[PDB]
């Protein structure tokens, strides 16, 4: 067992030592959530502009420092119109005088940042109420957190990777991790 | 948990404790780093071990058993799930339950007149 | 026109029907065109054959709807076609009244455009533009089948009700009092049906070949076999071996829709050359994200955090009144053994003196929501609640959508 | 026939009575550690005897671990650390356990039958105890 | 470990039942026990019981048919106040009895 | 000497060193205030009483029992 008397030095030895030898993440989480919220492949590259506009961080800088991973057309209007041509067509209307002249600037305005921000029509305080106020502030976590295998969800054997630190459980998960999910390798 | 070690790195405080021991465990088919709790690294300080040394770890007991040095060729999974079967006569459990000194009593035979209600 | 029209818009699907019939009419709210460019009517994607590569162009986005002309086209299709809607009939709709639902958080300008359009092109004689949570406390006005779950145990409308509403767009929590929801205590859940579909696609890519191009199949599998973990995650994980289901993919030539082959049943003995994707691990993992978002490695607080924040910031006298009435409305609440888990984990998380009491409706909860808005019209308060054309006409267009239908009014 | 009281919940507080009033006789401190018994369904701060706190020290409890105590005897047993701290250590001898379901204060009654001579020997000779 | 199964469900402490008097003589004078036994002060908890169940019965006669009901207490501004007051007074009652 | 203690006031900081504080002792029929000596200060340092508690002290041996 343990030796009652052991070699002890003064210069290199210390009681505490025992050695024997031979922000950005939040951005990644938000981006992976929002890209997992996007279905169409063609819609993948444009939504980072939405993320940058909502977050307020510069688009180009976070785009360079973070690696991820139209709908309206007159012809489309035409084939959709003929699709249900059994019954179709409401009536719009227009008037005159300076009020309707000004309404011309807002009727069929065709304004879009990517879909719709592009306006002082929404107040900055109202913008904070819409976006910055609804989300919770202090309750970061109440319930316990569970970390399982990144491949199959196994939890009996917990072992983080040595290169990327990813948790692996089984031998198969380890052997398929190194070449596919272990980017640092 | 049985596998060869790669290195031992224990984080701590010079005077405040705060011990956070880490050591990579390798075998024929894994190379895994493990964060060790206070008890395991207290033991690892109790028994002197080196990086190339191989040890066997049991989760519940926390005891450590080292047998050889790069002598032993470990293989297989670290989290080997094997049973331990123990046989015993009811005399031993009777003596143990009779008295807290029953361990050394049966180890030395100086028992006697166990109450029949225990039986 | 004594019976109004009941329209319950949705980002995924719009519920609509007259005030007379019990069952609302169904119509998806999305426009899809094939890779070759052949657009399909929103009610006709279910009729097409090629479902491999489909790009969806829906007017609704993650938050709301923007394309006014496309949406108006959709409504014109859905309310002018009696030939494909049996029993239904609506020619012009002048005197016909409207019962329209909308989000509690409508944008000012978008609400302006919506009310302008509905009033001036659809000539609604009177209408009530209000969120579902306002119509919720009118459930006691009628007697019918209704089920309840107890967490602890193993006028003509109510006032103190806590509303949980989940939809494909998102999920919301609403405390309502006297019929007016407590707006500042209303919170949003970012996880929607689209996020669920995307995460199923990613997990299938990591466990099978690439089905990111496929979208209908993912919705089908999340609709027909996804179930909530009855107690916890670890017990389901250990018992996932016995809870294994195999889904036969639909061959484009013989079967438009696939089938899930249960190993425990022998009623399906015919073999198929088409490959079968086995499912044993993801059956309960997806609904566990509501209780434990961390299994998806996301930084969302969670349902329990949101509910505790909303109750704690709510006045203390009405918090037990809130937790005395919980009702689940929406499509996403149709998963089995879900609200029982909610009751159990609330009861664990709520103090002993309080009693958890959540009531669950059978079948689709969106249909029950349509029913409750439909029966709200029969209530004597609706005829007082409805607003006519003139009050919109003489007054400024912003007044009607800011005072009576404005969320800022009750903030 | 006998009746006892049941308590459970996880541990966060290890503080004695603050005793803001010195009164001229106290350098305010006591061997009575006030613990808010954090069960998910209830919480209460208890002035605990030196014996029950000594048994707490015997278990060497830390912040965030389920505990089980008695009103009368003060018996202390812990099912283990909570599952919240399971991810903190890759390995740990202490078992990570969930919080048992139930109220903080629970009352149970027993009608156990005990023969006369077991009480005879217990009265003639005390059975045992955890203390030195 | 196979022997430390739950026994609190079926074990008698027998120490709180003052039947271990052989160890009581270590730190007890006879006259102190004699005077502390005669000061078994009843009716001090019973007077609190009396002052509490007056309010308890008043509340029960006022709103005991609806506050205790789950349906009425689910949506009622002040009926839940009666319900929780009744629960609280019962809780203090049986705690004082304990 | 049997009597319920009313209050205890010791000047352990203004003067310290067993300032001979005064404690008031009550009974159901009579109540008096008793001086506390230095040795009594040390005695009351043990078997600590925060008042609001019935204690008795032997007249001869001066031993205080907390009832
Ligand atoms: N029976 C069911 N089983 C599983 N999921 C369902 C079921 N019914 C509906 N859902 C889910 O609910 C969502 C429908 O949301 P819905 O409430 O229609 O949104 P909206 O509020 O915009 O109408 C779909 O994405 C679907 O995945
Ligand atoms: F409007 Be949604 F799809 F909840
Ligand atoms: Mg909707
Ligand atoms: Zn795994
Ligand atoms: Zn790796």
């Amino acid at each position: 067992m343990k030796a009652l008397v052991e070699e002890i030095d003064k210069k290199t030895y210390n009681p505490d030592i025992y050695f024997t030898s031979l922000q950005q993440e939040i951005l990644q989480s938000d981006r992976r959530f929002m890209e997992l919220n996007t279905e169409n492949f063609s819609d993948l590259p444009n939504v980072p502009t939405l993320l940058s506009d909502l977050t307020g961080v510069p688009r180009d800088r976070i785009e360079s420092t973070t690696k991820p991973i139209w709908v309206l057309k007159p012809e489309t209007l035409r084939e959709i119109q003929l699709s249900y041509k059994s019954t179709k067509l409401p009536k719009p209307k227009r008037k005159n005088t300076n009020r309707i002249v000004a309404l011309k600037k807002v009727l069929s305005s065709k304004r879009n940042l990517h879909s719709f921000l592009d306006s002082a029509l929404l107040n900055l305080m109202d913008k904070n109420v819409i976006y910055h106020n609804v989300y919770n502030k202090r309750y970061f976590k109440v319930l316990p957190l569970i970390t399982t295998c990144s491949i199959c969800g196994g939890y009996d054997s917990i072992s983080s990777c040595v290169n990327c630190g990813n948790k692996i459980c089984s031998v198969s998960c380890f052997k398929l991790h190194n070449e596919t999910r272990c980017r640092n390798r | 948990i049985e596998g060869e070690v790669v290195e031992i790195q224990i984080d701590r405080s010079i005077t405040g404790g705060h011990k956070q021991g880490k050591l990579t465990i390798k075998t024929t088919d894994m190379e895994t780093i493990y964060e060790l709790g206070n008890k395991m690294i207290d033991g690892l300080t109790k028994e002197k071990v080196l990086a190339g040394d191989v040890i066997s770890i049991d989760k519940a007991s926390g005891k450590i058993t080292k047998l050889g040095r790069s002598v032993q060729c470990p293989e297989g999974e670290l989290q080997k799930r094997k049973t331990v079967v123990h046989t015993v006569s009811l005399h031993e459990i009777d003596v143990i339950n009779s008295r807290t000194q029953g361990f050394l009593a049966l180890f030395t035979g100086d028992t006697g007149e166990i109450r029949s209600e225990v039986r | 026109e004594t019976p109004p029209i009941v329209i319950d818009n949705g980002s995924y699907e719009i519920k609509f029907g007259p005030s007379t019939n019990k069952k609302p009419f169904r119509a998806l709210n999305a426009l899809a065109k094939d890779k070759f460019g052949t657009s399909y009517l929103s009610n006709h994607i279910k009729n097409i054959k090629d479902i491999s590569s489909i790009t969806f162009r829906r007017p609704h986005e993650l938050g709301q709807l923007t394309l006014w002309e496309l949406e108006s086209c959709i409504w014109d299709y859905c309310l002018f076609n009696p030939s494909e809607f049996d029993g239904f009939d609506l020619k012009e709709g002048k005197g016909h009244h409207l019962v329209a639902s909308e989000s509690c958080m409508t944008l000012p300008e978008l609400s302006k455009h919506a009310d302008q359009v509905i009033f001036e092109e659809y000539e609604f004689d009177s209408l009530f533009k209000s969120p579902v949570a306002v119509f919720v406390p009118f459930t006691k006005s009628y007697k019918g089948e209704m089920r309840t779950i107890s967490g602890k145990d193993e006028s003509d409308y109510h006032d103190f009700q806590l509303v949980i509403d989940s939809g494909f767009n998102c999920t919301w929590i609403i405390p309502v009092l006297k019929g007016i929801p407590y707006y500042k205590a209303v919170k949003k859940l970012d996880i929607g049906g689209r996020f669920l579909t995307g995460l199923l696609k990613e997990t299938l890519s990591f466990r099978h070949y690439n089905m990111m191009d496929e979208t209908i199949l993912v919705n089908n599998i999340k609709e027909q076999c996804l179930f909530v973990s009855p107690v916890s995650y670890f017990d389901s994980f250990k018992t996932k071996d016995k809870h294994a289901l195999e889904y036969v993919l639909p061959d484009f030539q013989t079967s438009f829709l696939g089938y899930v082959r249960n190993p425990r049943k022998e009623n399906v003995p015919l073999p198929e050359d088409a490959q079968i994707i086995t499912l044993t691990d993801e059956l309960f993992t997806i609904p566990e994200t509501f209780f434990h978002p961390e299994i998806s490695q996301i930084t969302k607080p969670g349902i329990v955090e949101a509910i505790l924040e909303s109750l704690s910031m709510l006045p203390e006298i009405v918090r037990p009144l809130m937790v005395g009435n919980i009702v689940c409305t929406g499509g996403n609440f149709n998963l089995p053994n879900f609200a029982q888990r909610l009751a159990a984990e609330l009861q664990r998380q709520l103090p002993t003196d309080w009693t958890c009491h959540v009531s669950v409706p059978e079948g689709d909860c969106a249909l029950f929501g349509w029913e409750v808005m439909s029966q709200f019209a029969k209530t004597d308060s609706y005829r007082k609640a409805r607003v006519t054309r003139e009050e919109y006409y003489e007054h400024g267009p912003d007044w009607c959508t800011k005072h009576r239908f404005g969320y800022q009014n009750w903030i | 026939k006998e009746t006892k009281e049941v308590y459970e919940g996880e541990v966060t507080e290890l503080t004695p009575e603050d005793a803001e009033n010195p009164l001229g006789g106290y350098g305010k401190t006591i061997s009575h550690v006030i613990v808010g018994l954090k069960s998910a369904k209830g919480t209460k701060t208890l002035r605990l005897d030196p014996t029950i706190y000594e048994s707490i020290q015997r278990e060497k409890v830390s912040i965030g671990d389920v505990i089980y105590i008695e009103a009368n005897t003060g018996a202390v047993k812990r099912v283990g650390r909570s599952d919240a701290y399971a991810t903190e250590f890759d390995l740990e001898t202490e078992e990570y356990v969930p919080l048992p379901k139930g109220e903080v204060h629970k009352k149970k009654e027993i009608v156990q039958d005990v023969t006369l001579h077991d009480l005879d020997v217990a009265n003639a000779r005390p059975q045992g105890g955890q203390d030195v | 470990k196979l022997f430390k199964k739950n026994n609190q469900v079926n074990r008698v402490d027998l120490d709180f039942l003052n039947l271990v008097f052989t160890l009581n003589d270590k730190d007890l004078t006879s006259y102190h026990a004699e005077e502390i036994s005669k000061l078994t002060c009843v009716k001090n908890f019973v007077e609190e019981v009396n002052k509490l169940r007056e309010t308890n019965k008043q509340l029960q006669e006022e709103f005991g048919e609806a506050s205790f009901l789950n349906f009425q207490d689910a949506n009622q501004y002040f009926k839940y106040s009666n319900k929780q007051k009744l629960e609280g007074t019962v809780d203090m009652l049986n705690f004082l009895k304990m």
